[PDB]
């Protein structure tokens, strides 16, 4: 055997991490993550900046955007950051307690692996102590299916208040939870009822002020019309309130077939012949709008110098260069299907809208188009303004996050309430039951249980409260009274009931909370031999 | 003289072993052993089960 020893390629940058030392590297590595974030769980929580390597900035507290678009070098971090993904894709909220969560596990197994235990031995344990938690929360869960839609209404209010608190919007939480609730009571079906978050649009608009966004049905465009003489405000006259919307594909332009094509013109007789023909087709083109009746065409390319002006003369208003997705938004809420083709434009396929009237914004230049519909419309878009361009941004991932809130609700009503309540509602479960098994895993349950008091002591300490007098009084009445409505308050009232502060959170929320940092942990325990590959 | 349905399962959860399902192998097991009886006993295909 000579000096060069080579087996695996590259072996100077990809270093064997091993041992007891790395499970140690590991666990400390995560919980400086959820460090970070400690602070920004709870209404307290504080925000942070988020620079990109283009220089664009964020700030945001929301662990999912946090985590995203940030660079790492740890591959146990990076899984943290898939982490808060997985938990702001499907639910939508309650990314920050997850991470929290997820090092609390390890934070507790780490001094179980010193005393002698195998790694999988400690996250065994956890899987059997994670189903005694949601057994027993599910059993004290309130079902509010059982009354009509007039409570059911002010039930979707609680849960969207305790979201939004987090948040730059938590300025006023009664005025802003309207548009969150109202906004999904329009596509709910009153029986098996489905959220159907496609028919829900957000649209956001940097300028003037938070207090001003305001819940209009309806689709915002920002093109501009055609043509700059054409009345703002767009009204029916007499009766048939709808203003026949046509939306077609097609624009106005010289029929032209897709593929290669050459036109052999001879001398003069067939160039005059051909003169006439493209005069009739404008002619015909403007007779099939005034046949249907409709009034405002949209069209995904522009239209032709010569056709900007023909619907001009007929009062008949237009808006060009339209994305594609945005005609197909158009026709769901005003009840109208796109015309492929001019020749099977009915008055079947017009939409119909009840104002339709052009925004200006300030001294800058730009044109707003808004629909607005009389009647429940099968679609909402929100209308957010702000101060700066990140607020408005926040402002958006806020009402997000508030969607998110009440469409678990929708197919689920049972809902659990929050803030320091079901944490440790579930953590004395696992300890009442570790004492009575008592073999080997009783060291697993009692740190599956202390992990989860991390979540109490977290929004008591962000609060200035004591945490040692905090969870101790939590304890007391938990054990004592049946009741688990007592929880950590972080606002400082003189009340420690979350049933009394319109404090309710949804059970698929916090129920994932559990399951996502169960099951991560037990492989980050599994992790032994650790090749880094240097870039 | 046993059951085939019965034989598939002891089978599966032994592969389940020294994976993350080794504790969640109770619902996991119940899925696997019905896709391959889906398939033709004559014929078993790997793509189709992707």
């Amino acid at each position: 055997m000579g000096r060069p020893f080579i087996i695996v390629k590259d072996q100077g940058n990809k270093k064997r991490q091993h041992g007891l030392e790395a499970k140690k590297s590991h666990i400390l590595a995560a919980r400086s993550v959820a460090s970070i974030i400690k602070t920004s769980l709870g209404p307290r929580g504080l925000d942070k900046i988020l620079i990109s390597p283009d220089g664009e900035i964020t700030i945001t507290n929301d662990g999912a955007t946090i985590l995203s678009q940030m660079e790492l070098d740890n591959e146990i971090a990076k899984l943290l950051v898939q982490l808060s993904k997985s938990q702001d894709d499907e639910i939508g909220d309650g990314t920050t307690g997850v991470v929290v969560l997820a090092s609390a596990l390890l934070d507790q197994a780490l001094e179980l692996i010193q005393k002698g235990i195998h790694p999988i031995k400690i996250a065994n344990g956890f899987d059997e102590a994670a189903k005694l938690a949601i057994s027993k929360l599910e059993e004290t869960c309130d079902d509010i299916s059982a009354s009509n839609d007039e409570l059911f209404r002010d039930f979707l209010l609680r849960a969207a208040k305790t979201s939004l608190g987090s948040k730059i919007v938590s300025k006023d939480h009664d005025r802003f939870a309207e548009m969150a609730v109202e906004a999904v009571i329009n596509v709910m079906d009153k029986d098996r009822k489905d959220v159907d978050f496609d028919l829900i649009k957000m649209q956001g608009r940097v300028g003037g002020s938070i207090s001003d966004s305001k819940l209009i049905n309806g689709v915002i465009l920002d093109k501009d019309f055609s043509h700059p003489q054409m009345p703002k405000c767009v009204l029916p006259k007499e009766g048939s309130d709808g203003v026949k919307l046509a939306i077609l594909t097609c624009p106005f332009e010289p029929p032209k077939p897709k593929t290669k094509h050459k036109l052999d013109i001879s001398s003069v007789e067939e160039y005059q012949k051909l003169q006439t023909y493209e005069q009739d087709k404008f002619k015909e083109m403007i007779d099939d709008v005034k046949k249907a009746g409709a009034d405002v065409v949209i069209c995904q390319w522009g239209f032709d110098d010569e056709a900007n002006h023909l619907l001009l003369q007929n009062d008949l208003p237009a808006v060009r260069w339209v994305g594609g997705q945005e005609l197909e938004h158009i026709a769901i809420s005003t009840n109208g299907r796109i015309v492929p083709r001019f020749q099977d434009l009915s008055k079947d396929k017009l939409g119909t809208c009840s104002r339709i009237y052009e925004q200006e914004f300030g001294t800058t230049k730009d044109r707003m188009l808004i629909i607005e519909q009389s009647k429940e419309t099968k679609t909402v878009t929100c209308f957010v303004r702000g101060s700066n361009k990140m607020i408005v941004d926040e402002a958006e991932r806020a009402l997000h996050d508030s969607l998110c809130v009440v469409r678990n609700l929708v197919k689920d009503s049972r809902v659990v309430y929050g803030g320091g309540a079901a944490e440790v509602t579930m953590s004395l479960a696992v300890s009442e039951e570790a004492d009575k098994q008592r073999g080997i895993d009783q060291y697993a349950f009692r740190g599956f249980a202390q992990a989860l008091d991390t979540i109490p002591m977290t929004l008591a300490e962000n609060s200035g409260l004591d945490p040692i007098g905090t969870l101790s009084t939590l304890k007391s009445k938990q054990l004592k009274e049946k009741i688990s409505n007592i929880g950590v308050d972080c606002l400082g009232y003189g009340s420690n009931d979350m049933k009394e502060l319109f404090v309710v959170d949804p059970f698929i929320g916090k129920k994932q909370q559990i399951l996502l940092a169960t099951q991560l942990c037990r492989m980050i325990l599994k992790i032994d031999n650790v090749i880094i590959s240097g870039k | 003289k046993s059951s085939g349905r019965e034989l598939l399962e002891r089978c599966a959860r032994t592969a389940m072993s020294s994976k993350l399902i080794h504790n969640n192998a109770d619902f996991f097991v119940k899925m696997c052993v019905d896709a391959v009886l889906s398939l033709d006993r004559n014929d078993l295909d790997d793509k189709l089960i992707g």
